[PDB]
RNA sequence: UUUCUUGCCGGAGGUAGAGCUACUGGAUGGCCGAUGGGCCCCACAGGGUUACUGACGUCAGCCAAACUCCGAAUGCCGGU
RNA sequence: UUGCCUCCUAAAAUGUAACGGAGGCGCCCAAAGGUUCCCUCAACCUGGACGGCAAUCAGGUGUUGAGUGUAAGUGCACAAGGGAGCUUGACUGCGAGACGGACAUGUCGAGCAGGGACGAAAGUCGGGACUAGUGAUCCGGCACCUCUGAGUGGAAGGGG
């Protein structure tokens, strides 16, 4: 874990479209992100 | 008609300069030689160009080291 | 007091089902994941030494940490390519930040694939070390589309201590990856 | 002709021409054989004018086994030239035999032809050689 | 030349102490290193002449 | 007597010989069989058939001043 | 062709000739020098978008077949091979004892002191894995020195 030469990593919060909240951690800046397809959205994923 | 050959170099006298059981004074050169063929051991140094020399009065003899040709210098017992 | 939660989830149920389907007489054979190797190989940078700037700013960026430059430990005449030039670009994910990384592919970006169709299970090289491609930088949510370059595939590789394939595929399905159903 | 493809030194000393043949001196390919008993230089002109003997006397089938390569050169410095001015070029090649070793072998259904073949064969050799059968 | 014979001064007593050799292709500047001055006594900065 | 000879003892070698599946090269005949060769159904997918050429490998017999997994006799250095 | 270096001839110490058989040298590197620490290649199989045997990634097999600035030989995996940090010992005054030797050349060297580099310390370091990359004396140049200075003081000139 170097001082500072790694890029910016923050806990983040990601809800997705169909209503799954996702608690998780990115180099968002914002750490906030929404996405209308996820694991529960594919028709391969959850077989529709 | 002519030989596009024909040069060598003077001969370099390589070899083992003192052999078992011969007394010598510290600092003798007891082996010249090109790479380590010959390793030094116990009380024997190495030199730049791979001489090895007799860091202690005594006798040399030569010996086996986990598969390295080694020589050493004996001290011999005070009369 | 804070945990990433895949791993918790792992933790919780996926040692069991390996345990209670592979029976292992010591509990410490119950295999798991290891680490996770993302390399961008970017080859063609022996002309353009600036592509590689994007590629470890992307990777950096998708992975939290930033590359070893890896450059090229050969003299090759085809290529016009030299001892010592940078070729492609590499970071090891383990732990919390490995944890993460896999939510952040498999829960969202290997989603983001245009015409997916799965991820065959024949992608083990023999002992359960699962390494698989792709051909676009665009499906990580954590760049922009418009803000790409050039289209860019990644290079995910999962090491784990697999024995072969079976531990190696169960471990990933229990994990929660798609694969292609053959 | 048999030449090797290349040697790594061209120009060698004469191959050293005494002693008994020590390895390559029994029959094991086929039944009938030509084992030699003196010492010389076998080119490829004489292996060559043998095979073709045999092969003439035989002429239908049957296998033979030059078991001797021709792969050491003797060289010659060209004609009216006087001593000296370094070693001539390679000319011809050479399988250095000693009394022993066995150089042609054949195999072959019957026996007389193929004893006459064999005989054929010697006389093409500048040696004294010997017909031997595959077993003591 | 492009190997020259070069020489060494100390710059605290302005004696020429050593010399050796550099490329000029690679060292164009004045090669400047601490070397030992006999009279000064101690190691000094020795700079090209 | 330091010289020399003979016996014994302590040494370092890479020659003769030999060996090579121990290296570097040469090199004989088999064996399986590729990749790359041709064809069928017919696609340049895929599959098999065929003097295929036949990588690699492997069986047996060999070769070398500038080869060596090995390896003397003599000579040489020292001691006695 | 003529000096130097490496190998074979060269007959197991050293040395050994020919217009005998093969090649290199007349450099290069301020790091490719010193020290401290860390690592192990080449090739092969398997799995991967460009990417094809081949480029970078991952797993395995892999004790030396890779590499060592540069010919060849002897070496080196204990690494002398790969990587990073600091740094100039690519020192000054010396040198017991030796190898080689017609002579002149040449070559190795522990150890002492000064002043340093690296290392916690032990210690290592008087260029480079080693053996080529060089030219006697005369004569002259230059910088420094506490020497000399043709009656004396300087100077010129000489000397180290
Ligand atoms: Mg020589
Ligand atoms: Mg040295
Ligand atoms: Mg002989
Ligand atoms: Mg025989
Ligand atoms: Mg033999
Ligand atoms: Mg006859
Ligand atoms: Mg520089
Ligand atoms: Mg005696
Ligand atoms: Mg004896
Ligand atoms: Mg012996
Ligand atoms: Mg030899
Ligand atoms: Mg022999
Ligand atoms: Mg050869
Ligand atoms: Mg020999
Ligand atoms: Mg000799
Ligand atoms: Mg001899
Ligand atoms: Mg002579
Ligand atoms: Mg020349
Ligand atoms: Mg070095
Ligand atoms: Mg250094
Ligand atoms: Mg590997
Ligand atoms: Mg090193
Ligand atoms: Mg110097
Ligand atoms: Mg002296
Ligand atoms: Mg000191
Ligand atoms: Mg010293
Ligand atoms: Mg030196
Ligand atoms: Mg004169
Ligand atoms: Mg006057
Ligand atoms: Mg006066
Ligand atoms: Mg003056
Ligand atoms: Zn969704
Ligand atoms: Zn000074």
């Amino acid at each position: 874990m170097k001082t500072g030469i790694h890029p910016e990593y923050v806990d983040t919060t990601v809800q997705c479209g169909c209503g799954h909240s996702f608690t998780t951690r990115s180099t968002k800046q914002s750490g906030t992100i929404v996405v209308e397809v996820c694991s529960q959205c594919h028709p391969f994923y959850t077989g529709k | 008609s002519s030989s596009r050959n024909g040069r060598d170099s003077a001969a370099q006298r390589l070899g083992v300069k003192r052999f078992g059981g011969q007394v010598v004074k510290a600092g003798e050169i007891l082996v010249r030689q090109r790479g380590t063929h010959f390793h030094p051991g116990v009380n024997v140094g190495r030199g730049g160009d791979d001489t090895l020399f007799a860091l202690a009065p005594g006798a040399v003899e030569f010996g086996a080291k986990r598969g390295r040709k080694t020589v050493n210098i004996v001290p011999v017992a005070r009369p | 007091k804070a945990l990433p939660r895949l791993k918790q989830r792992y933790r919780e149920e996926i040692r069991e089902a390996l345990q209670q389907e592979f029976n292992y007489a010591n509990v410490m054979q119950i295999p798991g994941v290891v680490k996770v190797v993302v390399n961008m190989g970017v080859g063609d940078a022996a002309r353009d030494a600036k592509l590689i700037n994007g590629a470890i700013n992307d990777l950096a960026l998708i992975t939290g940490q930033k590359p070893e430059v890896r450059r090229a430990r050969k003299s090759i005449a085809q290529f016009k390519l030299r001892e010592g030039m940078p070729i492609g670009a590499r970071v090891t994910l383990r732990g919390d930040r490995m944890w993460e990384f896999l939510d952040r592919l498999i829960s969202i970006a290997l989603p983001r694939i245009r015409d997916f169709r799965g991820l065959s299970p024949k992608q083990f090289d023999g002992t359960g070390n699962y390494t698989f491609g792709l051909n676009e930088q665009s499906m990580f949510h954590e760049i922009d589309v418009d803000s790409i370059d050039r289209p860019r595939g990644m290079d995910i590789t999962v090491v784990t201590t697999a024995t072969n394939d079976a531990e190696g595929r169960a471990l990933l399905r229990a994990l929660g990856f798609p694969f292609k159903e053959n | 002709m048999l030449i090797p493809r290349k040697v790594k030194h061209r120009k060698q000393h004469h191959p050293e021409q005494r002693g008994i043949a020590s390895g390559g001196t029994s029959v094991s390919f086929g039944d009938y054989g030509i084992q030699a008993l003196e010492h010389a230089y076998i080119t490829n002109r004489q292996i060559e004018s043998a095979r073709i003997a045999i092969n003439r006397h035989i002429k239908r089938g049957g296998k033979v086994w030059i078991n001797i390569f021709p792969d050491r050169p003797l060289t010659k410095k060209p004609a009216e030239t006087r001593m000296g001015s370094g070693k001539g070029s390679p000319e011809w090649w050479v399988a250095n035999v000693k009394p022993g070793r066995v150089l042609f072998e054949l195999s072959y259904p019957d026996e007389k032809t193929a004893r006459d073949a064999l005989t054929r064969a010697i006389h093409k050799l500048p040696i004294k050689a010997r017909i031997v059968t595959r077993e003591e | 030349d492009v190997r020259p014979k070069i020489t060494l001064a100390c710059e605290v007593c302005k004696h020429r102490n050593y010399i050796t050799k550099k490329n000029r292709r690679n060292d164009p500047d004045r090669l400047e290193i601490k070397k030992f001055c006999p009279n000064c006594g101690t190691h000094q900065p020795h700079k090209e002449s």
